[PDB]
RNA sequence: CAUUGGUGAGCAGCGAAGGAUUUGGUGGAUUACUAGCUAAUAGCAAUCUAUUUCAAAGAAUUCAAACUUGGGGGAAUGCCUUGUUGA
């Protein structure tokens, strides 16, 4: 089917899903194939867990907890239709959210469903986190995003985005800035902190489906078959709003940085490879790395994520966040 | 140097930026019209970016016993058995026999 | 295709990029000298440090290698990386390994090759990279326990699949082995390449232009068969045939000699192309030992074709510069010699040249007639050249002597071919 | 083993190409 | 020759015919529009399927063809159509009464070229306007500026220049104002192909001798020169991938690749077409691709391609040979004999004068194969014997099928031409089938059946005798003798009860089958040239010999019609689907339908061409004919 | 048009050699070290454990 | 005497410049042919951007919302619903 991307965090190993059965697992600079499975219902999505060991796939109704080579190791019973999933790694939980519109957090390092949540305004059509803050922001066919939070029933604010449906949300690595695309041909800065929108974009020429902010605030936006990347959008001054054209020359607008239109496709998803300049792009016919000589940062920390991380590395290394694992319940704002 | 000149093809004078194909071959952002002569020496260099240019045309043209001899009347001849000469001697170990 | 396929081809193209501590140690260390444990323990500064040594022996051996004491040993060499550089920048670089292939193929039975091409091996891993021009130069050495060296290191590339199979193995590979290699087409296609700019930048010797003479020999004997192979085979090796006589080394000359009068004798080439085959081996003839070889070489020549224009003439530039590289009084002692080459049909077209272009030297072709035995229809034609000869000349002397001579062998078909034209 | 001769799809990327429409002008 | 039932559709079966095809590219992508006599087809250059048909039938043949973006353009006897999509956007009629040979399109220009040395420009009416209309001006040669013209060329960035290249030498016009800028020195050879490189200023020509000029026309001078000894060249294409290679394809269907930085030469392709119906008359580098594409006159098309070199750095030194990516193609030479295969006419076997048996499609003309004749391992333990050198089957005179044993054993038999046997073939493996058909007198077959279950077929010979034998199992079961001169039709009913055999002594005779009595004889005039039975209803047709068709009641056994008002003899014909019709097409080049109940003539076309196969389909939409030039099918539709 | 992008050298990331141990390079951007006060707490309820 | 079981050495017979098994790769067919891309009444296809922004229009269930659960007992603390105290 058309296919979704999910880079590894630390750097190396990327997961591709499709539509009908056909999930894999890959190394992508060794290329060595760690896993591979033709299961043939409609997947939708897949994240790593938290090594290349562990992954997580939604599936047509349950969501299936494989191995490093696919032998299933759970059927999650209590995440009914989940379309999307997504992993807070420091506190180790696997959330997902559906089409029945709840938001399942749940613990996969004991096992246990924290916390069961009920977004009661329909079935969810994005999704994605905080990675400074862990705290997810659904964002729901009102037009409006709402902030929920594992210890809390009431969303903890909800934000009236766009005029109908919220098509994708994504958010900075700073933890300080979100830019949201919606169904009204619409795109929207947000700025979190304060929680006011900082400058939004009116008229785009077809729907936003999907944006990405990189490792360095740059700004990727897909519609349909184009790729656009404005840089330095995220700033608050008012002279950098993402224009399309410089009217006539003119030092204020921001017209794109970068810019790829595939041709008979229609991009599904898109990520940043972490810390080298790429960003991947899956659609209906494959992967694509896009050169993108700006994106990724450069200089990483080692005890967090190496990219260069060998096994002995790894399996010292995650015992030691399994023993400091954040309870599940200080997730503030 | 060339061996024609073409008085109009200078007197002319031709727009650029009414064509999306051709508005990338200005110089400045003013220039709108340009006269033929350097419309036609952008329009070459463009010529050249689209396919590059070669060895072949460009480096090489064509100008007691020699010695190239054997590589020239190779590429002259194209099937180096001797046949089409009444060899009068039966060649030998292939017998060339067709049934009646 | 699938996704295992594409995944494969992906690891092939970052085949050297050291990703992980475990493929470092893999790359690493594998070397040419040094066992496993002992190469991957050292580092880039130690192999740097004996292989300038074993560059300044070779240095005194032979005196161009100081250019790349310039350009590829240096400290700077130390640091570059091969991965981390554009591609205009890998080309120079692949420009530098080949040029020093070539200038050191010439040494491999000596250590100081093998200390100095190890630091090649290690830093700049000619053994994934540009492994055709790593076999190609240290091909002939098929014994040599270098090459078996060689061989265990490399990754075989698509043209060499026979040594595919000997890789990793104490016995070396075998002779019908290499005639296999080069009995497939488009690998003599490649080795004809490597040949042209060996000779280009002039490395040859006797050892490996034995070792390409005696594979182009063994390709066409093998071929000796299928005339669509030979016929396909033909412009091939004489191109090299070519090339190789247009050089100066006589080493190259006696190779290319010899290739020529295999490939004729093993097909019957056209007429036109025997004589330009003798129109460039003249022509570049210098030497003594190549004086000789030619001479053994163009009778074979002519005496293989057979059909109709047999036995006629040179041409008048041919036979002029025949004249030049070749005296008469030489013709005369080679057809004095005691082995007495087949012959017949390269004198008689001399001599029916002689007699229609200098029409002096008649003294010379009765010599020639007492020193060897012609054959019924050489004897026609020749007296038939003579007789038209006495008809536009004046009855000279010598040219009633030629005539006695054969009254002295054959009044009878002095009559037939007279009763052909005469009384 | 010979050498493996095996043939693989060929699939058409696309090359630019000039334009005689551009090519012809016009007088004043 | 309009006619008030049937109406004709297309002609099916054509891909080429000699002209030389034109390309275009669309975006990114690649089309070939080629012409057939009158009318020009439009294929996907990637994958060779049918695109488009030309919409109606140009008045003559077509002279020239160019193409464009959306646009293409056909030059037939005077006019030059300009149509979109198939369909005729514009007529261009040329002020003169010579015919057009040469067309040239570039920018604001179209340029057509007469045959009395004549340049004729027609110019946009304004450059927002997507093809030209206005007539310009009418630049002409004068015998002593050239001889005649060969092709109009437009080199790159040449502004309103033309590049007229004619017998002699080469001319450059000015076509907006039109003054013969430049003159080319004489060539001492004739001039016959040229085309433009894509290096600047060069146009590569191929004299009537092997020889290649690149002539730098900015200059005026010669680069270079290739001398091919002994050929005719006919075609010039330069690879534009990046690997500067060039194929000259001669006029014997040679195809050589030369590698224009190494002067060598890569390449040959040997009989690619065919030396008597042209050559190569077309060899085209799509731009930007290793693919070339190849055209001729013997009635197919071909792709070429380039495969990637084997070694890692050499790289073009070693050149890999260019194999065969993919083609269509259908008869050389007109065809023999037509058959319907299925009763949902889909598919028709057609046996060509040239010994190939091809299978057709109406639906999509690249379901459309060739049958191959690849025979199977001889059942007895032995060696089957035949000239090693192997040749088609010889010509397939008559051909009969049936569709109800399909899968299991053989369904086709044919009767080929001074043969004495006929060979079962296949229909769903579309093969030759294992059994051959022996005749057992020393007569050559002259007609051939088959039983409706499939099970039997029989094999009537040239000296009387009939043999009729198992086709599961090629094994002879039965042998009547009744007719002492040629057999010339045989038949049985659908019961598998009564069979029928008409023979050249003028006598139908009737046979019971079950057992193997002998039912009746009836005795006609003259000697009975076809047999065509129908079924359902019992009731055949003979084509007698003194230029007349009698119908038969094959049950009560006599003669019921006779249809007079032939004037020549009779080639073939054919009952209706449904009983009710004949079709009968006759050698005074007419086809006539007469309708049986009121037992007489109904329609006739007379046609230019003489019909020489007439066949209904069985779900009786068409009517499929076949013809005595012109290598396709002509199918009909049913006003009915 | 100075396209540059990010090159980081294997031999600067692994060693060549076998018996020395991979650097680790460190970057104290805040950003890229999120939970203070929550990590640092649960490292005291680990110790009082 | 069989063998309807192997492994071989041989004929008759078939028999045109050879034959017989096995296997890799690509092309075409497998449904009934109306061409490529985009922001689409048109442009592009050598290029979308130095007109690519404006104006207009556009904001119910003031929260219908898991029709989505294997069976049996339960539920500290959660969650949920109903009441309630103080702001």
């Amino acid at each position: 089917g058309p296919y979704h991307i999910k880079y590894a965090k630390n750097g190396t190993h990327l997961l591709i899903t499709g539509r009908k059965g056909h999930v894999a697992s890959m190394d992508w600079r060794k290329g060595q194939l760690r896993a591979e499975l033709f299961l043939n219902e409609t997947c939708h999505s897949a994240t790593y867990l938290q090594n290349e060991q562990y992954f997580a796939v939604a599936q047509k109704k349950y969501t299936f907890i494989y191995d490093h080579e696919g032998t299933e190791l759970h059927r999650l019973k209590q995440h009914i239709e989940a379309r999307h999933l997504d992993f807070l790694p420091y506190h180790y939980l696997l959330v997902t959210a559906g089409e029945t519109g709840w938001l399942k957090y749940h613990d996969v390092s004991t096992g246990q469903l924290v916390s069961e949540l009920r977004t009661k305004a329909g079935p969810t059509m994005a999704m994605a986190q905080n990675p400074w803050n862990a705290v997810m922001h659904l964002g729901h066919s009102n037009g409006t995003v709402s902030l929920w939070s594992p210890s809390m029933p009431e969303p903890l604010v909800k934000l009236l985005s766009a005029r109908g449906p919220v098509n994708s949300i994504a958010i900075d690595r700073s933890g300080y800035y979100m830019a949201t695309t919606g169904a009204d041909r619409s795109m929207k800065i947000w700025d979190i902190r304060n929680f006011k929108q900082l400058h939004s974009v009116e008229s785009l020429p077809t729907p936003g489906t999907n944006v990405s902010i990189s490792d360095t605030g740059l700004l990727a936006l897909s519609r349909g078959p184009h790729v656009t990347l404005w840089k330095d959008a995220l700033k608050l001054s008012g002279d950098s709003k993402p224009c399309f054209g410089s009217m006539g020359g003119n030092p204020h607008r921001n017209t794109p940085y970068m810019s790829h239109l595939f041709a008979g496709n229609k991009v599904e998803n898109l990520g940043f490879v972490p810390f080298e300049d790429l960003l991947g792009v899956g659609h209906q016919t494959g992967i694509t790395n896009l050169i993108v000589p700006g994106a990724g940062e450069a200089n990483y920390d080692a005890l967090e994520l190496n990219p260069f991380e060998t096994k002995k590395q790894r399996q010292e290394q995650e015992v030691r966040t399994l023993l400091n694992k954040l309870p599940a319940d200080t997730i503030t704002l | 140097e060339a061996a024609w000149i073409d008085s109009d093809d200078e007197k002319i004078k031709v727009p650029i930026l009414v064509t999306n194909k051709t508005k990338k071959l200005r110089t400045s952002y003013n220039e709108s019209k340009i006269n033929g002569v350097h419309y036609i020496n952008r329009l070459r260099s463009q010529f050249e970016k689209i396919y590059p240019r070669p060895k072949w045309v460009d480096d090489e043209s064509d100008s007691n016993g020699d010695i190239n001899a054997l590589t020239k009347i190779l590429s002259t001849t194209y099937n180096y058995k001797d046949t089409l000469s009444n060899s009068k001697l039966l060649p030998p170990k292939k017998l060339d026999i067709v049934r009646l | 295709s699938s996704l295992s396929d594409q995944l494969a081809q992906v690891a092939s193209n970052n085949a050297t990029v050291a990703l992980d501590r475990k493929r470092r140690q893999k790359l690493h260390s594998a070397s040419l000298i040094y066992n496993s444990k002992t190469a991957a323990t050292q580092d880039y500064d130690f192999i740097f440090e004996n292989a300038s040594k074993a560059l300044e022996e070779l240095s005194q051996i032979e005196p161009k290698f100081a250019i790349f004491s310039r350009t590829l040993f240096s400290e700077s060499s130390i640091s570059l990386d091969r991965n981390v550089q554009t591609k205009e920048e890998i080309k120079d670089l692949d420009n530098a390994i080949n040029a020093y292939l070539l200038l050191a193929s010439s040494k491999w039975y000596l250590a100081p090759t093998l200390h100095a091409t190890e630091w090649l091996v290690r830093r700049f891993q000619i053994h994934v990279k540009n492994t055709e021009m790593l076999l190609l130069s240290t091909l002939n050495y098929y014994q040599t326990p270098v090459f078996k060296r060689i061989l265990s290191i490399i990754k075989l590339p698509p043209l060499f699949n026979c040594l595919s199979n000997f890789v990793r193995s104490e016995k070396p590979p075998t002779a019908l082995t290499m005639i296999k290699l080069f009995n497939d087409m488009d690998f003599l296609k490649l080795y004809t390449s490597y040949l042209d700019q060996c000779i280009k930048h002039n490395a040859t010797y006797t050892n490996q232009l034995l070792f390409t003479t005696c594979c182009f020999i063994n390709v066409v004997a093998f071929n000796s068969n299928n005339d669509e192979k030979l016929n396909q085979l033909v412009p091939i090796l004489l191109e090299i045939s070519a090339k190789l006589l247009a050089s100066k080394s006589k080493d190259c000359q006696i190779a290319a000699h010899t290739i020529l009068v295999v490939f004729a004798t093993a097909l019957p080439l056209k007429k036109t192309i025997i004589l330009a085959a003798m129109e460039t081996i003249l022509s570049n003839l210098d030497a003594k030992e190549a004086k000789h070889s030619a001479l053994l070489t163009i009778c074979k020549l002519f005496q293989t074709l057979k059909g109709q224009g047999n036995v006629d003439q040179l041409p008048s530039k041919i036979f002029k510069l025949f004249d030049s590289k070749f005296d008469t009084v030489s013709i005369l002692t080679f057809l004095d010699k005691e082995d007495k080459p087949v012959c017949d049909k390269f004198i008689t077209s001399y001599t029916r040249s002689i007699a229609r272009y200098d029409r002096s030297k008649l003294n010379i072709i009765l010599s020639l007639l007492k020193k060897i035995r012609l054959e019924r229809y050489e004897v026609r034609l020749i007296i038939t050249d003579l007789i038209y000869l006495s008809e536009i000349l004046e009855d000279k002397s010598q040219l009633v002597e030629l005539f006695e001579y054969f009254i002295s062998i054959n009044e009878d078909l002095v009559l037939k071919c007279l009763k052909s034209l005469g009384l | 083993p010979k050498v493996v001769r095996e043939a693989k799809k060929v699939e058409m990327t696309e090359a630019r190409a000039y334009n005689a429409d551009a090519d012809t002008a016009k007088a004043a | 020759k309009n006619s008030k039932i049937f109406s004709p559709f297309r002609i099916i079966g054509n891909v080429s015919n000699g002209v030389p095809f034109a390309t275009g590219t669309l975006g990114s992508t690649f089309y070939i529009v080629t012409c057939v006599g009158k009318t020009f087809q439009i294929y996907d250059a990637n994958t060779l399927h049918l695109l488009f048909v030309s919409e109606k039938e140009t008045p003559s043949s077509i002279v020239a063809l160019s193409a464009h973006f959306h646009y293409v353009y056909a030059a037939y006897e005077n006019k030059v159509g300009i149509y979109k999509r198939g369909i005729e956007e514009h007529l261009l009629e040329l002020e003169t009464d010579a015919n057009v040979e040469h067309l040239c399109i570039f920018g604001d220009y179209l340029c057509a070229s007469t045959d009395d040395n004549s340049i004729f420009i027609y110019k946009k009416s304004d450059p927002q306007d997507k093809y030209p209309s206005e007539f310009y001006t009418k630049l002409t040669v004068t015998e002593i500026q050239g001889g005649e013209i060969v092709s109009l060329q437009h080199l790159a960035t040449y502004l309103n220049k033309l590049t007229v290249v004619t017998k002699s030498n080469v001319l450059l016009f000015n076509v907006r104002t039109g003054k013969l800028v430049f003159t080319s020195n004489e060539f001492p050879d004739q001039i016959t192909t040229a085309e433009p490189a894509p290096v600047l200023d060069i146009i590569a020509l191929g004299t009537v001798t092997g020889e290649v000029i690149m002539f730098n026309m900015r200059k005026g001078k010669r680069i270079r020169t290739i001398k091919i000894p002994q050929s005719r060249i006919s075609s010039l294409s330069f690879r534009t991938d990046g690997s500067s290679h060039l194929s000259v394809g001669t006029s014997s269907g040679d195809l050589i690749f030369y590698d224009l930085d190494r002067r060598s030469r890569i390449h040959v392709l040997k009989n690619i077409h065919r030396e008597s119906y042209g050559g190569v008359t077309q060899a085209t580098f799509l731009n930007g691709q290793p693919i070339i594409v190849t055209s001729g006159g013997d009635n197919s098309l071909k792709e070429y391609v380039f495969d990637p070199s084997l070694s890692q750095g050499s790289g073009d030194v070693v050149v890999q040979p260019p194999r065969y990516l993919r083609s269509r193609g259908g008869h050389s030479q007109p065809p023999s004999y037509i058959a319907f295969a299925d009763s949902q006419s889909h598919f028709m076997l057609s046996a060509s004068k040239d010994r190939s048996l091809w299978s057709f499609s109406l639906r999509k003309d690249a379901q459309s194969q060739e049958m191959s004749q690849r025979l199977h391992k001889k059942q007895d333990g032995g060696r089957v014997g035949g000239s090693t050198i192997k040749s088609k089957f010889p010509e397939i005179v008559a051909l009969a099928i049936e569709n109800a044993r399909i899968g299991e054993w053989e369904n086709i038999i044919t009767a080929h031409k001074d043969e004495k046997f006929a060979r079962t073939w296949d229909m769903r493996n579309k093969r030759v089938g294992r059994w051959t058909f022996d005749t057992t007198d020393d007569g050559f077959v002259k007609s051939v059946a088959m039983s409706q279950c499939g099970n039997f077929g029989f094999i009537g010979s040239s000296n009387g005798s009939i043999t009729i034998y198992n086709m599961q199992s090629g094994i002879l079961r039965k042998k009547y003798k009744l007719h002492k001169r040629a057999v010339t039709g045989i038949s049985l009913d659908g019961m598998n009860r009564k069979m029928v055999s008409c023979g050249l002594d003028g006598i139908v005779g009737f046979y019971d089958f079950n057992k193997s009595t002998l039912l009746g004889k009836l005795k006609l005039d003259a000697p009975i040239t076809a047999m065509v039975y129908h079924r359902s209803s019992d009731l055949f047709a003979l084509a007698l010999d003194d230029l007349s068709i009698v119908v038969i009641d094959a049950v009560t056994q006599r003669v019921v019609r006779q249809l007079w008002g032939h004037s020549n003899r009779i080639t073939a014909f054919d009952f209706s689907p449904e009983g009710r019709w004949i079709v009968s097409a006759s050698l005074d080049s007419t086809i006539r339908t007469w309708d049986l109940p009121t037992g007489g003539c109904i329609d006739g076309i007379i046609v230019d061409n003489v019909a020489t196969n007439v066949k209904f389909s069985p779900n009786g939409d068409l009517l499929a004919t076949t013809h005595v030039t012109g290598n396709g099918i002509c199918i009909w539709t049913n006003r009915a | 048009m100075k396209i540059k992008t990010i090159k980081r050298s294997a031999d600067d990331y692994v060693p060549v050699k076998s018996t020395q141990e991979s650097q680790m390079p460190r970057n104290l951007n805040p950003e890229l070290h999120p939970f203070e006060r929550a990590r640092e707490y649960t490292k005291a309820l680990n110790a009082t454990k």
